RNA sequence: CGUGAGGGAAAGGUGAAAAGAACCCCGGGAGGGGAGUGAAAUAGAGCCUGAAACCGUGGGCUUACAAGCAGUCACGGCCCC
RNA sequence: GAAUGCCGGCAUGAGUAACGAUAAAGAGGGUGAGAAUCCCUCUCGCCGUAAGCCCAAGGGUUCCUACGCAAUGGUCGUCAG
RNA sequence: CGAUGUCGGCUCGUCGCAUCCUGGGGCUGAAGAAGGUCCCAAGGGUUGGGCUGUUCGCCCAUUAAAGCGGCACGCGAGCUGGGUUCAGAACGUCGUGAGACAGUUCGGUCUCUAUCCGCCACGGGCGCAGGAGGCUUGAGGGGGGCUCUUCCUAGUACGAGAGGACCGGAAGGGACGCACCUCUGGUUUCCCAGCUGUCCCUCCAGGGGCAUAAGCUGGGUAGCCAUGUGCGGAAGGGAUAACCGCUGAAAGCAUCUAAGCGGGAAGCCCGCCCCAAGAUGAGGCCUCCCACGGCAGCCGGUAAGGACCCGGGAAGACCACCCGGUGGAUGGGCCGGGGGUGUAAGCGCCGCGAGGCGUUGAGCCGACCGGUCCCAAUCGUCCGAGGUCU
């Protein structure tokens, strides 16, 4: 299920 | 694995390890007795010994082969007249390898003189 | 060893010149056809006006394979091509005549019909 | 039970009915019995076998007593074999007759320490789309923190090979009791020259 | 990679642990039977120039 | 013991002797059992044998022909018993022990590479003078 | 250190007196061991005192079927006064 | 006793990664307390629109010779910017 | 929130069972074959492809089947980075604007080093009350566990016909697994040949280096290998599930049950294969050494035996394992065979010549199968019982 990245990527 | 494999490889690639054989040869063929490490030694029995013989066989083809390896003219005509000729009636080992009891310093590798017998 | 993507040489005038398979049809998840087996395939290229024409699927034995087939008696046959021919769901060929040789494999897998039209078996 | 030492020869193929068979040749015979285990002394049935003459000069004294108290020349090997009670005191190729199938045990060969693709067959990485230094890999080894761990028995990378392996239900192709050969349809395992065990075989 | 690191410091009674492995083991020596230094197995004597009986090299 | 010679002695059963020496390049003509139905009959398949790998009693030979437009090789034991008899055809002179490179060229270029070996011809027909 | 404006450290103590260790020994040297100086030299210049973390040698007790915020209470064994 | 505090010292990771282009080395002789590593010779390999040569910047004695090897040199060092 | 990396994919599994298939079964509006429906069953299996970032889904071609879920929507110190969340840019749209959007579009930095636990492998130590060399038992554990088609029975039972069996018996497959290298098919860094440029040896001829860490090309032994070959899943015994019974009261009938007994699954236990006595519950058998000196203890020399060292090995990262160490075939050489290459150099002949022909299947020649003491495994050293008590 697509959902938000939370956190970006490093 | 190395399932019944024959020949080391001295961490050098072809070209390099064949040249490091030839001048082995060279040089103990020139000086009766050489010093190196040890499995360089072990090497060098085989690749010298086979030249000795062909230098026992004297025909011109012989001489022909030999020089792909050895090249000098004079060592290899020292080889046909003076060496391979002490070694008419020995078959094979032509070359000893004893080991030494000192370690090089600079790295620990152990030494090992390789000759021309008797 | 055909398989799905493997183009085949048509060997008989149903007017198919190359097929290209797509499924081997031996049990749930073969992954080779070879000599007598069956395929479905694709008529990817054809002759104006035959049975087939480009577009069909249809079934083929495949009668000649580049990989080689091993014997019983030690011995293997080995062909230029791969080439099979079309057949409907009875395993006779929906053509007439069948051209070059064939394995002989065929006969022991009741392609009778296409093993006698061949002008050599191998 | 019947059961015997031998050495692995080689491979070849013979023919049969205009039929190729793949064979590998066994050297068999002959074994002199040494021990008989019994169920009064022992506790199971089977027979102890020798097999290859011994360099005496070789063989120490705790060994040459036991040769000894069988009245048997020194042998390079002992190997028994299970719930096998031969008349003789001595086993050869005889007890096979060509048509038997038997089952025969040696030491595979040894790839020494593996990696997952060769020892089990791992699927490994891609070679490209962007594969980065993972293509013999084996790819993850569990979950998360359920449970937390990697079960015991994981297929991993490490030695494989030089293990006992028993191949079953060889067909005995032909025995040649002149020489000792026992000839065996199929693949047997092991190196040329590797010791093996060829019993009767348990399949019906 | 996410640059893994020891996670606590190793105590010495870890780390001394760890070493239980790593004494050498003196060099293995027998006497030359000709001058009865004491030396390698194997190797011609440094002291005397000796192996198999011989004068091997001048020492 | 002698692994090799256990082989061989193994192997000495089945050796055959009676059939003709030949080389790569050279035309050769193998008389083949063959089963159909319900009986068992002569093929003969003749070719250019473009390959003999050597491995004593387990040496094999390839021989290749083409066939109503197609490529065909067969590859045989060289001491099978379904091998009736072997005729040479014509002896080709190769410069090659193995001459795949054939499979590629048209039936004019091969004929020029592989020239009649006019030396082995001669040396057959010198044998084939008998008493 | 910074192109520059500019930033900007660390670093004190032999002994009353140099009496700062002639000479010998091992060692290429460094270093040490004797000899000598001094009230004192683990005050010897890498110098007053010389803590602690940390590294070691030697000794006592202990430990290879055991489950641990490492202690605590109890009993027993061994070693010491 | 804690401020991802400040300053200093010393641990851990660890005898681990690494030792900086995969152009490549081998032997004999010399020197020396000590030599894979310095000198010499022969053999081998690499560059050769350069990895050769000459100028300008910048650098500032690094040049040459003698005597040295604590440290600097990613190892060694008798050698050396 | 002094960071619990986030969709999809790959890789690797493991579990649940509300079972997709395969096995067992009851009911059926079950003649047969095929179905429906429920029950038992998690051992195994559960395909390849087009579309899309997709998960999902649709579609093609097959299949016994193409199951659904959990494991941080399993798995980014394992990979990816197509998708969504940064900065660029454009469309639509909203906003005067700067800009904006649970819209679209093209682009866009994913960290060499594993301390602890865990996992795969391998050792070192000590123990297993004398010390040793062998051979073993198997507590316990792991591996495996799939399935189809055809033919016979028989065109029989059943059926107006089409169609079409139970049971029993054969043969042949797919995928998977372990082993193997005879064959087939790879590789084979120098085993052979051919070839170009250049430098060189020595002018010719013949050769050597370099062109890659093989210059290129044609081949190719052993080895390691799959696309190749052999073999495996069982059989069989035991106990069961659902379900079917026998005998049988309570309850004069009936009832598979309350006493008792039977049948009954790909499942369960055994059976097969592998590990396995650190199985500290440290097992057993065979053989060998021996009751040595000084003071259940220490020190010393030995015994059987062991290690060290060496030559090696289809064993191997080191370690370990195995073989051998002159009473020797362990490696190296040499010889013979195999095997590869494919007819060396030199000479003779023919040709103006490039070349050609003969000598010649020549010459060269790794590893394979062997022989042979020519070379080297010289010479040796050190450990190691004296057997506690009822
Ligand atoms: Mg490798
Ligand atoms: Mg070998
Ligand atoms: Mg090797
Ligand atoms: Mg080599
Ligand atoms: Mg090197
Ligand atoms: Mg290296
Ligand atoms: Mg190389
Ligand atoms: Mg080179
Ligand atoms: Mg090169
Ligand atoms: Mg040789
Ligand atoms: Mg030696
Ligand atoms: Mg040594
Ligand atoms: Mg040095
Ligand atoms: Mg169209
Ligand atoms: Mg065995
Ligand atoms: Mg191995
Ligand atoms: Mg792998
Ligand atoms: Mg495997
Ligand atoms: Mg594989
Ligand atoms: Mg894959
Ligand atoms: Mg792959
Ligand atoms: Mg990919
Ligand atoms: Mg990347
Ligand atoms: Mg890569
Ligand atoms: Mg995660
Ligand atoms: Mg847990
Ligand atoms: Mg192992
Ligand atoms: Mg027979
Ligand atoms: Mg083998
Ligand atoms: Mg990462
Ligand atoms: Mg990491
Ligand atoms: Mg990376
Ligand atoms: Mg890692
Ligand atoms: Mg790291
Ligand atoms: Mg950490
Ligand atoms: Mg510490
Ligand atoms: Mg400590
Ligand atoms: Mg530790
Ligand atoms: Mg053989
Ligand atoms: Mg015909
Ligand atoms: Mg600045
Ligand atoms: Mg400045
Ligand atoms: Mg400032
Ligand atoms: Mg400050
Ligand atoms: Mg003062
Ligand atoms: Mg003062
Ligand atoms: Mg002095
Ligand atoms: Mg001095
Ligand atoms: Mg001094
Ligand atoms: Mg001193
Ligand atoms: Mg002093
Ligand atoms: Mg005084
Ligand atoms: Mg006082
Ligand atoms: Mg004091
Ligand atoms: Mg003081
Ligand atoms: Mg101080
Ligand atoms: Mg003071
Ligand atoms: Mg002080
Ligand atoms: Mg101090
Ligand atoms: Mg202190
Ligand atoms: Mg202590
Ligand atoms: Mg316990
Ligand atoms: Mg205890
Ligand atoms: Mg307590
Ligand atoms: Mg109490
Ligand atoms: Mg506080
Ligand atoms: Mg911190
Ligand atoms: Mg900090
Ligand atoms: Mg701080
Ligand atoms: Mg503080
Ligand atoms: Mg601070
Ligand atoms: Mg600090
Ligand atoms: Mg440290
Ligand atoms: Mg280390
Ligand atoms: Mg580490
Ligand atoms: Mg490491
Ligand atoms: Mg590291
Ligand atoms: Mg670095
Ligand atoms: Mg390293
Ligand atoms: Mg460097
Ligand atoms: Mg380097
Ligand atoms: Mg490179
Ligand atoms: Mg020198
Ligand atoms: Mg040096
Ligand atoms: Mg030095
Ligand atoms: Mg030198
Ligand atoms: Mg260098
Ligand atoms: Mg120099
Ligand atoms: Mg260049
Ligand atoms: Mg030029
Ligand atoms: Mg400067
Ligand atoms: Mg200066
Ligand atoms: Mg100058
Ligand atoms: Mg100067
Ligand atoms: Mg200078
Ligand atoms: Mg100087
Ligand atoms: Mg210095
Ligand atoms: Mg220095
Ligand atoms: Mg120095
Ligand atoms: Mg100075
Ligand atoms: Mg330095
Ligand atoms: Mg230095
Ligand atoms: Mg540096
Ligand atoms: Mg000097
Ligand atoms: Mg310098
Ligand atoms: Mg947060
Ligand atoms: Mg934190
Ligand atoms: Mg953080
Ligand atoms: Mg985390
Ligand atoms: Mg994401
Ligand atoms: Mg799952
Ligand atoms: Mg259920
Ligand atoms: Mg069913
Ligand atoms: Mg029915
Ligand atoms: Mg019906
Ligand atoms: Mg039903
Ligand atoms: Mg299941
Ligand atoms: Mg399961
Ligand atoms: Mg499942
Ligand atoms: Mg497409
Ligand atoms: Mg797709
Ligand atoms: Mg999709
Ligand atoms: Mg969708
Ligand atoms: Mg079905
Ligand atoms: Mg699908
Ligand atoms: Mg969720
Ligand atoms: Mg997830
Ligand atoms: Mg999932
Ligand atoms: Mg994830
Ligand atoms: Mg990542
Ligand atoms: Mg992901
Ligand atoms: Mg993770
Ligand atoms: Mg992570
Ligand atoms: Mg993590
Ligand atoms: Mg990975
Ligand atoms: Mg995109
Ligand atoms: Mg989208
Ligand atoms: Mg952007
Ligand atoms: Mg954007
Ligand atoms: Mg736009
Ligand atoms: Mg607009
Ligand atoms: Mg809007
Ligand atoms: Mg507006
Ligand atoms: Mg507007
Ligand atoms: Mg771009
Ligand atoms: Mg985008
Ligand atoms: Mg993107
Ligand atoms: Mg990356
Ligand atoms: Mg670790
Ligand atoms: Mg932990
Ligand atoms: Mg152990
Ligand atoms: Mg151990
Ligand atoms: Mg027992
Ligand atoms: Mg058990
Ligand atoms: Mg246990
Ligand atoms: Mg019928
Ligand atoms: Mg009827
Ligand atoms: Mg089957
Ligand atoms: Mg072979
Ligand atoms: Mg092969
Ligand atoms: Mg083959
Ligand atoms: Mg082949
Ligand atoms: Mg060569
Ligand atoms: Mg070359
Ligand atoms: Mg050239
Ligand atoms: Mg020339
Ligand atoms: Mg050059
Ligand atoms: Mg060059
Ligand atoms: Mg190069
Ligand atoms: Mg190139
Ligand atoms: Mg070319
Ligand atoms: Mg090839
Ligand atoms: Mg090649
Ligand atoms: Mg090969
Ligand atoms: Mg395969
Ligand atoms: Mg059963
Ligand atoms: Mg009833
Ligand atoms: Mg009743
Ligand atoms: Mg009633
Ligand atoms: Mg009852
Ligand atoms: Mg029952
Ligand atoms: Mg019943
Ligand atoms: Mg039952
Ligand atoms: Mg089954
Ligand atoms: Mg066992
Ligand atoms: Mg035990
Ligand atoms: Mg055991
Ligand atoms: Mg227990
Ligand atoms: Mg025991
Ligand atoms: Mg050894
Ligand atoms: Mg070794
Ligand atoms: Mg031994
Ligand atoms: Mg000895
Ligand atoms: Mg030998
Ligand atoms: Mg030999
Ligand atoms: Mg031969
Ligand atoms: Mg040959
Ligand atoms: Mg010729
Ligand atoms: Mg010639
Ligand atoms: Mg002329
Ligand atoms: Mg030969
Ligand atoms: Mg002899
Ligand atoms: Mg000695
Ligand atoms: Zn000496």
């Amino acid at each position: 299920v697509d959902k938000p990245d939370y956190r970006p990527r490093p | 694995m190395r399932h019944l494999k024959s020949g080391r490889k001295l961490n050098r690639h072809s070209s390099h390890r064949l040249a490091l054989y030839r001048n082995q040869a060279k040089s103990l063929l020139t000086h009766g007795r050489i010093t190196t490490t040890v499995p360089k030694a072990k090497e060098l029995r085989g690749f010298v010994d086979h030249l000795i013989h062909l230098a026992k066989r004297g025909d011109l083809h012989a001489r022909r082969l030999v020089l792909r390896d050895l090249q000098d003219v004079k060592l290899v005509r020292k080889l046909f007249d003076e060496i391979a000729p002490r070694y008419r009636d020995r078959q094979g080992g032509y070359t000893r390898v004893l080991k030494l009891a000192e370690r090089r310093r600079g790295d620990g590798a152990p030494l090992a003189l390789v000759e021309l017998v008797e | 060893m055909i398989q799905p993507q493997t183009y085949l040489e048509v060997a008989d005038n149903t007017g198919a010149r190359k097929i290209m398979c797509i499924r081997v049809l031996k049990g749930s998840n073969a992954k080779y056809a070879t000599v007598g087996d069956v395929i479905v395939a694709s008529v990817k290229e054809a002759i104006p006006r035959g049975a087939v024409k480009e577009g069909d699927v249809v079934k083929a034995v495949v009668v000649r394979t580049k990989k080689e087939i091993k014997r019983p008696d030690g011995s293997a046959i080995r062909f230029d091509d791969n080439a099979a021919v079309i057949i409907n769901n009875q395993l006779e060929p929906r053509g007439t005549r069948v051209f070059g040789p064939v394995a002989r494999e065929l006969r022991e897998k009741g392609f009778m019909k296409i093993v006698s039209l061949a002008p050599e078996v191998l | 039970m019947k059961g015997i030492l031998g050495v692995k020869v080689g491979m070849t193929r013979i023919f049969r009915d205009d039929r190729a068979v793949p064979v590998t040749v066994i050297l068999a015979g002959p074994c002199p019995v040494v021990q008989r285990r019994t169920p009064e002394k022992d506790g199971y049935t089977a027979v102890q076998l020798g097999f290859l003459p011994q360099n005496p000069k070789r063989v120490n004294r705790p060994l040459k007593g036991h040769f000894a108290k069988a009245g048997v020349e020194p042998v390079r090997i002992l190997r028994e074999i299970r719930d096998f009670n031969p008349e003789g005191d001595t086993v050869t190729v005889e007890i096979f007759k060509p048509g038997e199938r038997v089952d025969v045990t040696g030491t595979s060969k040894g790839r020494g320490f593996a990696g997952v693709m060769k020892r089990w067959n791992f699927a490994g990485g891609p070679d490209s789309h962007g594969a980065h230094k993972i293509h013999r890999h084996p790819g993850s080894i569990g979950n998360r923190k359920t449970p937390g761990r990697v079960y015991k028995g994981k297929k991993m990378a490490g030695h494989y090979g030089a293990e006992r392996v028993t191949v079953m239900n060889l067909e005995v192709v032909d025995v040649i009791p002149e020489e000792n050969l026992l000839l065996v349809k199929g693949a047997v395992p092991g190196p040329n020259g590797g010791l093996v065990i060829v019993r009767e075989t348990k399949k019906a | 990679a996410k640059h893994p690191v020891p996670k606590k410091k190793t105590s010495k009674a870890r780390r001394d642990a760890r070493r239980s492995h790593h004494a050498l083991t003196p060099p293995t020596l027998v006497p030359c039977p000709e001058c009865k230094a004491m030396k390698p197995p194997h190797t011609v004597c440094p002291e005397c120039g000796y192996y198999a009986g011989r004068k091997v090299l001048e020492v | 013991m002698n692994r090799g010679a256990l082989i061989k002695l193994v192997e000495s059963r089945y050796v055959r002797t009676d059939l003709p020496e030949f080389r790569p390049g050279d035309t050769v003509r193998v008389s083949y059992k063959v089963k159909e139905g319900n009986r068992t009959r002569i093929q003969d398949f003749e070719g250019i044998v473009i390959r003999i790998r050597r491995n004593g009693f387990n040496t094999t030979f390839t021989v290749r022909k083409v066939s109503y437009g197609v490529g065909v090789e067969r590859i045989f034991p060289l001491h099978s018993p379904l091998i009736q008899k072997i005729d040479i055809v014509q002896r080709g002179r190769a410069r090659r022990a193995k001459l795949y490179f054939i499979r590629n060229l048209s039936d004019r270029e091969i004929r020029r590479k592989l020239r009649a070996d006019r030396k082995r011809i001669d040396q057959d027909r010198a044998a084939e003078r008998a008493a």
